[PDB]
């Protein structure tokens, strides 16, 4: 659902920043 | 009004912040770091947005031990980032201990840092991964993955299996790293659970 | 200079502030409200200005059963005023508690707001009667109404005379409200008794 | 004096909102 | 990278922070002065720059003698400075005295300041002397000149040689104010060591 | 050195002021 898209976003931010989800 | 308050996500103006321990006391206030590359040492500058002095801080509870260990922080510990990966440098004539659970999970291991060395103390990606692993876990499993958001390190002195010192509330000179960026991330999913 | 300071006001930039307690131990910073509506919830986000996040503060002088209720805080209590009275709404799973001087006037009596109740918790217009009422009964009783401008909250457990935690401070989780603005007033009235 | 002026300011400005004597 | 990091300075952004202490526990936030003067007093104004109000801060460990007093801080002390000179004015009912290791060493001295009168606690040109003939003492000697820079007050209730009350952490009420100033001379001293 | 320099410095400011080093 949208927490499969969080956790898919954070899996592709977290290899280049420590950003938040904004 | 049966919904909750929609919920928004700003970027930290702070990309950590830092508290400072003396034994099981909260000494000082409570430092935000909006640089990328900052140092926590043992002198007195209290107006430098990349240098926290711990050297000021006063504690009129505070044994002669600590006295003698706030005397050998020196130079400190350099904490900065590059990309989603943290690290911290051992700038000091005395070693430094750190106790990652991020990094234990590759759960209270504290690692020695020599003088002059440079050392990595927490991996995004892997953070990321164990995140997307526990929320199979259930809503408390993730919950405290607020533990893999936090490092904390101790100044000359160590503690844990290695140590007389059992727990880091027993070190005379330690300090707790948050890293506002994960915590983030960790707070949406919690907020999905 | 036998004559004092010239006394001036500045609207405050925030309307209240919000300090964590567990236990009998202060938790965490101060949180300040620059915006109308806030949450006070039990998640992990630490940069955002409507939102007082107590799952990202540690204590490591913390028990099993202050971590046990820290769990169940989730979505917390939402605070807002209209005009000038404040309000909390229970937004948890859980219930929350509320020992508001002010509310008890109309002097420990903690009641319940059951999860998606809508309740108010202050009124500035009777806060200003009391203290209109108090100048008559001298300096030391208009200078406790800052019990009145005080609103203190626990979640998940209740106190008070009817349970076995007899004071806040056997409360695993409660906050303190100060309204700023009430308590500018009340400066105003004390400096002239 | 100036106690009942403070006094009734409060009085008139806690009707409709939370501000300071400002 | 052998080198460490390059030393700047920035001048503060506030001369002076204090604390406000009841018996040995920190209370309330660290107050940070932005302008050349400012009163402690114990009144209720949250939100004015000049003003650091103890009468609004709460303590739910506190006792009836520790309540007592802070009813008779009033006016409290005015602290201002004049160039290179800090001092102290009597604003309150009642006396206040000051521990301050500058003016000892012109070492645990407290002096009162009777309601009223206006006293000097703090001259930067002394200290520098000291922290000139320090330099050449070693190391642990100019660490410790911190103490130079901090001045102790209790409000009220005084402690001492000439008192029932050995340490400050025994008076009801009291203050510490960090120079700022000083400490980043000393700071940068400290780091030529 | 350098640290006589600084204390000089010192010197010099401490007489009509609570500025730093900068």
């Amino acid at each position: 659902p949208g927490l499969q898209k969080t956790l898919e976003q954070f899996h592709l931010s977290s290899m280049s920043s420590l950003g938040g989800p904004a | 009004g049966p919904d909750l308050q929609p919920v928004t996500y700003s970027e930290p103006a702070f990309w950590c912040s830092i508290a400072y321990y003396e034994l099981n006391q909260r000494v000082g206030e409570t430092f935000h770091a909006s640089q990328p590359s900052l140092t926590v040492d043992g002198f007195t500058d209290p107006s430098n947005s990349e240098r926290f002095c711990l050297g000021l801080l006063s504690n009129v509870n505070r044994n002669a031990t600590v006295e003698m260990t706030r005397r050998h922080i020196g130079r400190g510990v350099r904490l900065y980032y590059i990309g989603g990966e943290v690290f911290a440098e051992c700038l000091s004539d005395s070693a430094i201990f750190v106790q990652s659970p991020n990094c234990n999970q590759r759960p209270a291991t504290v690692c020695k840092i020599p003088p002059g060395c440079n050392l990595k103390i927490f991996n995004n990606q892997e953070f990321a991964a164990l995140l997307a692993q526990s929320v199979n876990q259930g809503f408390e499993a993730v919950y405290q993955l607020t533990r893999m958001c936090t490092i904390r390190m101790s100044f000359v002195k160590g503690w844990g299996a290695e140590y007389r010192r059992q727990t880091v509330t027993s070190t005379p000179c330690w300090i707790e790293l948050h890293l506002n960026g994960p915590l983030q991330w960790l707070d949406k999913v919690l907020t999905q659970m």
